[PDB]
């Protein structure tokens, strides 16, 4: 137990926080929008952080006409809320135990699909993470057992890896025994943080291998390649060039399609977005404008945003 | 029919909890080895 | 003929690169040269200051 | 000629490996700016 | 049986709750937590008129 | 002899009036449509312009363009465009090999012909000749599209000739006449349509009302508020009988061009031309449709390069 | 048939001539009754 | 008498957007549209 | 009545999403536009004030 | 008639040179009426090379 | 509704008159259409008296379709009621009568019988507040055996929303039978006074497709002018410009169609008594001419008012 | 019914009533309402005779 | 089929009779808006 | 391709005669046509 | 001897000169009835003089709703001492010209022509002589020799002569001859005019070669107004019996006419300008129940400024 | 009963006698004004 | 046939001359019969 | 009867007569009127002078 | 030279026309209103008269 | 005969004069007996003009 403790190693990230380097950070496929979008944000307060966030959008599928969002955040608890056109209630709780345990719930309804609840407990210790989320609990008539429930652990066997795995019970009805899938976790940081090899073979036979690499202090690189009889994947490899007054984020993609997002902050409040996307293979672009406005709720935070 | 495969899932959990028990165990291992070059 | 095929082909793969060259370029050469002119602008007020 | 999913699969790694060999190189260094 | 009729009305009394009235407990959250606290017009108005 | 000192004699007359130069039929909504309104300007998709101006006394410029997700617009096109004094000349190659070449010659300040040629490899030619001559107080001009003869010695064709006389210094009234004959087995047909417009007297505001031979009519008004802004209002109306309202105002700088357009057909439109560098000049257009809610959007750029070394400094500073 | 076609067109092309003339006529007998105001 | 609206609706509907937007523009509240500078 | 109260509602949120998002489109570009030109000026004032 | 053969042969002509060499002739103008007169390369290229 | 009330006094409008009066100017005033006949035409009107107003009127015409060969016409007028009656040959009888219920409120009976047409009267109610004008009229009200309306019923209200403007609008139910349900059609109001009572718009959309757009203005004292054009898979529409000059001795009315027809009326008063009248009319596109001529005698009854007309 | 048949005999005597005796009933009221009240001779003829 | 014509002509007397209901209205809502002036 | 002498163009004609009619009256050359006295 | 004893006392005799046969009927057809001046629908004059020692005028006529009228016509005429001579151009082009000759007061000549473009010309040539106590013209109507040198059209003669200074009887000889293939055939027709003793009333009757009948009576009650009757009778035989009065004045003309056919007429002339004057003229017919109206006017104007102030004053 | 052209003869000359004796009656006389 | 009716005419033409000539005489037989008496 | 035919008959004739002497009056009443209206004009400038 | 001429003899018809419907327009718009006009003269110039003599 | 071709084409000349130029015959003795001789537009214009 001690010769444990004299191997001094690290708490490594979370299984979401496994792929925030490549998926995330460097790429837009988060980013990404069709058509217009205007986005109107405004802070109440600070020291406990409150804010309501207007949404319009026209032109894509995935986006709402409008949407209005609030978020809550003081320093244990978040809680995130979303109305929607034709009532698409989304809420989201965090709580926090201490800053390494965590409970939080999500929620949403859509009116007229059933709803989805999941339930996710995260602890962080100093050399491992464990999370246990469940999807859809209910209990049958003989006390067994149905929905969706992924227990995931991740151990640093030495302070660059970090190895783990993720298994996900599934049971939908009762009337047949639910399936379970195990898949590994891989993590390799280097010594002067400056690249991060990341790896997953999921469960259903598929597999990510990313890698994440920081040029400098305002440059940034990452590729992935995923994979999945009937097998195809697909590599992408992309950059973030970021600065005080704009963000870049260029990818491209081995499906013969190439995408760009600039994110151009022209004012203080107003901040303007841009996001391009060809696809040579049948020639064709999505192209996505839109717009954030951020101001204050109060006099105070009205003064300290512009100077 | 099903009971085989509700067995060959509960297999699957179990080697799971191996695998993960034995990545508990890991760093001890992986240290040991290299005490021992 | 073969040779007007490779002119084809060849003027295809111009095209995409020059498309893909300009779609990739023209928005970083924005944010690189508005952060220059906000560099010089941050020399030229810091030369005013001192 | 094999067009198999192997093919595909092969396609892949060789693009991951050509990846990883362009931004480990000093030339993504030269992509990025100095300032 | 019964009390699977009583966990279901107490779901549904839940899952009524939860839809109409998430939202708007999460802004009585943040209204009782502001130092300023403002009436009903400014906490849904996108404008900056506090 | 005697005629003649009756003609000087009518000129003279004629210039008791005191009269001013109309415009073309073609600059008759040359304020509405083209300077305020978007329709001559937007566009879809992406599209890159790449031109290079090699000299300026004549002037001479090659201009490349790139564009993708459009169906008006090709995916490359070449043009290339020559203008002394008295000559301007426009030739521009296309993929799939669409040629388009226009040809202006100057025979004098006032009178001109032109030749427009084109040829889409699938389609048949289509060409015009042009006659334009501007008097002192009117303007007449013939097109002729597509000319040929049958073997009786009959024309086969598009004839427009059209005639614009300022009756005063404020207004302009006049007209165009369309005969068309197709093929030569049934008798071509003639059309008439007038032609009406009206100059303040500050030349702050003009109106222009056109009654098409279709029955279509295009009433537009065109307003100078400031020296940098403008604004300009059409109506155009067509057993089919329906028409459009569209209201723009123009508000340009010397950094950019900003151009809105609201539709009585439930759309709008933007358009803004942001010259963020003397060489290179960002343009983004915008259109929503309300009445089935969509969205059309196309961004693009235009580089201005020299092509020898004087206009490269002279294009800088 | 076709002659009657052929006549009112012809009858059209006239009429814009004489509708022209007319237009060519009107501004100085509009000025003339200017100059006698 | 109930008849068709077709043509009139239209065509008075366009009319009437005519004249209110000449209306707007030669309004004094156009000039108020356009900034000092 | 109070369905047609809620139909007034819907009614009344749909013009005022049509004329917020309309106003938005008219108007950001234009405020850009008249920002930068409004920047420029202030640029050219400094420059005549500083050479005089 | 003979005169068609002819009106038509020599408008193929007109139309086959008006295809493959309108362009040509403006850019040989253009080079032309040209101080510096550059190359070929120089004449297509989007690029200030000069 | 007491505050209410006093924010209605707030605003300080006007009232706008009937939908009968929404073209007044234009159409009666102005033009001559009311007026115009062919042939010869004869009045000979005698008063009885004048605190209330009452006169008989002998009528005689000849050369037109329109105007019968003779109609004996009477009118009655006290402060608050009017009531005219107008016996014809072949024995036409038509008679309207007018009751003041107040200076706002009027209610008003129309009933003509023509000897072998259906006898047709229509009852009408109009009111006039402060700052609106509504009316209610039925053309031949009747009921069926399942108590359901049969006949023509118009409803129209007109409001100001301002002290120049005033809009509004009329609907027509009509049922003819019972076996085929009755239709409705909505007509919309326009009227915008000029703020120095100089010039007056008048726009009205017709439910039966038409249009009538008209203009009246006010040059001088005397003189007065007004255009109107009414148009209507059927379109059709005239525009119709005319003038009126009017002075102590005469009466010019001047009009010009888009029709190729021009019209002319001349009342000239010649004497206290006698007044002639002259009425012509031009049409170009068929070149034929309808002139009509005709006199007017207007004689006391007692001694009293003949002293009073002559001096 | 009797109804009907009693509305449509009033209605006839109304008709008949109104059509033979509405302008003597409005002579009547004029008669009645002058100061002279002059003979039926008079109230007919249009000359000045009084 | 008589009867989705009554009710036709019946929703054309309702919408006049709202439209009515609304010129009632809309003059007092636009002298307030006469006081924001 | 006139084809047709169409009641749009008919309307347009009144509405042109309406508009110059309404220019006439407003103009100061309508109280030239009115006599001093 | 019969002879000498005739020129000594027909010079004794002390006869008078009668009118000519057209001034038979001048008095009740012409001046007191309107069937002369009647028209229908609008019709303006303007006339113009330039002199008036010789006597010569321009005159436009614009006429609309009638038959006979014309819409436009201009005509002038000229008249000096002796010679009259009108022109009369048409729209469609008829051409009417008159020409008066005179070779002494008593003696004249005058030429009728007429062109009607689509119709034969018809032209006329008459002699009159009006001797001391006898009235003669011969008139004809197309004049024309056949190959046998026979005459062909319409050949007018008529006598006029007063047995005393009351009476004046006479006759006229119509021979009409169309073609020369059917021989013409002659008329007669006899004349009968009397004058009363302190030129009040006038009869005048003609028994016309068709077996018509006019007889007329004119009267002058006083200075300023006329009476006259008319009756016009022609087997189918049927007349008409019309009475008329002329009411003159300084201002004002007023022409009544009473028809036995059941309609009556009306024509006032008003002088309410120097230049300007109104006329007016209407018909009823009663056994139809129609009415004629028609109206005119007639501006006089000069073309010289001295007849400009001599018209005015 | 005739109906003859005697008829109307005998009736225009009739009212022949009766308009000449109307006119050379005095009451033609009284239909002159004085004036 | 048509002898007679030329024959006629000049019958006819020779009476007329005859009654003109009696006119001409007239006057002497009427003063001479006021003579006599 | 016969007394509806003979009040027929009066009124047919009195209308008659009545337009006549309308048709043949008024314009003679108004030439006579404005011809005394003439002589008065005359006589008052007659005696006026003397 | 002669579809010329007919254009031009097609040319004085027109004028002779419009000029014809012109001037029987005018008139008839004209001459009662002419009438009006001289009369209300003739009655202001007798008030006159009869104002400045009985002052 | 050649006499009636003679006398038929003389009428068929004085035919002519007499359409054409018989109104313009007497508007030249018109203006050649007249003191003031007005020029052409005033002799055939209505207006008193002089
Ligand atoms: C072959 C095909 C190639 C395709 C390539 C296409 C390239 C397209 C480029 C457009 C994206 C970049 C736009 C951008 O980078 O922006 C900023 C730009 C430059 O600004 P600056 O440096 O001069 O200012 C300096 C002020 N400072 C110093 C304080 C910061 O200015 C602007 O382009 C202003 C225009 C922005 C458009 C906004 C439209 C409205 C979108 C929201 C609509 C709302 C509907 C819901
Ligand atoms: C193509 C060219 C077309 C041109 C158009 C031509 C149109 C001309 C028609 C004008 C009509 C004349 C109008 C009129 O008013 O003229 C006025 C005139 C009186 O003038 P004054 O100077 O004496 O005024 C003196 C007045 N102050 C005493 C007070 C001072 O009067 C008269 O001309 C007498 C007219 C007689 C009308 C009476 C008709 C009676 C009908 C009976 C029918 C009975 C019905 C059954």
């Amino acid at each position: 137990h001690s010769h444990r403790q004299s191997l001094e190693l690290v708490n490594p990230g979370t299984v979401e926080n496994l792929n925030k380097e490549v998926s995330r950070d460097v790429f837009l496929s988060q980013y990404f929008f069709t058509g217009l979008r205007a986005d109107l944000n405004k802070a109440f307060s600070m020291n406990p952080a409150f804010q309501t966030s207007h949404t319009f959008s026209i032109g894509s599928q995935a986006l709402p006409k409008y949407a209005f969002s609030a978020l809550f955040a003081n320093d244990n608890l978040f809680a995130q809320g979303n109305i929607d056109n034709d009532l698409s209630v989304s809420g989201r709780l965090n709580y926090g135990w201490d800053k390494k345990n965590i409970s939080k719930v999500n929620l949403q309804i859509s009116d007229g699909q059933p709803t989805m609840c999941q339930l996710e407990q995260d602890y962080q210790a100093s050399d491992f993470s464990v999370n246990v989320k469940t999807l859809n609990p209910s209990f049958s008539e003989k006390g067994e057992f149905t929905g969706v429930a992924v227990a995931s652990f991740l151990q640093s066997v030495t302070p660059q890896l970090a190895l783990g795995l993720e298994t996900l019970y599934s049971r939908t009805d009762g009337s047949a025994p639910g399936d379970a899938g195990v898949s590994y976790l891989t993590r390799y940081v280097s010594k002067k943080q400056d690249w991060i090899f990341s790896g997953q073979l999921q469960a259903n036979g598929a597999l990510i291998a990313s890698l994440w690499r920081k040029v400098a202090q305002n440059v940034e690189a990452g590729i992935e390649t995923t994979l999945q009889p009937t097998v195809e994947g697909s590599t992408t490899i992309g950059a973030k060039y970021e600065y005080r007054q704009s963000v870049y984020r260029g990818t491209l993609d081995s499906n013969g399609k190439v995408a760009c997002f600039l994110e151009r902050k022209v004012l203080p409040t107003l901040s303007v977005l841009f996001c391009g996307e060809i696809d040579h293979f049948k020639n064709d672009t999505k192209i996505g404008c839109g717009l954030q406005f951020e101001t204050a709720g109060n006099q105070e935070l009205l003064m300290l945003q512009q100077g | 029919e099903k009971r085989a495969h509700q067995e060959q899932t509960e297999k699957t959990l179990k080697q799971a909890a191996y695998v993960a028990a034995f990545l508990w165990v890991s760093p001890m291992i992986w240290h040991l080895v290299k005490k021992q070059w | 003929s073969f040779v007007r095929n490779a002119f084809t082909k060849s003027g295809n793969l111009a095209w995409t690169l020059t498309t893909t060259a300009l779609l990739l370029g023209v928005p970083l050469s924005l944010s690189i040269l508005a952060e220059q002119q906000l560099i010089e602008m941050e020399k030229t007020f810091d030369l005013q200051s001192d | 000629f094999k067009e198999s999913p192997l093919y595909t699969i092969a396609l892949n790694g060789a693009f991951f490996v050509a990846g990883v060999a362009f931004i480990q190189s000093p030339l993504m260094d030269m992509l990025a700016p100095q300032l | 049986d019964e009390s699977k009729e009583r966990i279901s009305k107490i779901l549904t009394l839940t899952h009524n709750v939860a839809h109409y009235g998430w939202i708007p407990f999460v802004l009585y959250l943040g209204w009782a937590h502001t130092s300023n606290r403002p009436n009903f017009l400014n906490l849904l108005s996108p404008l900056p008129s506090v």
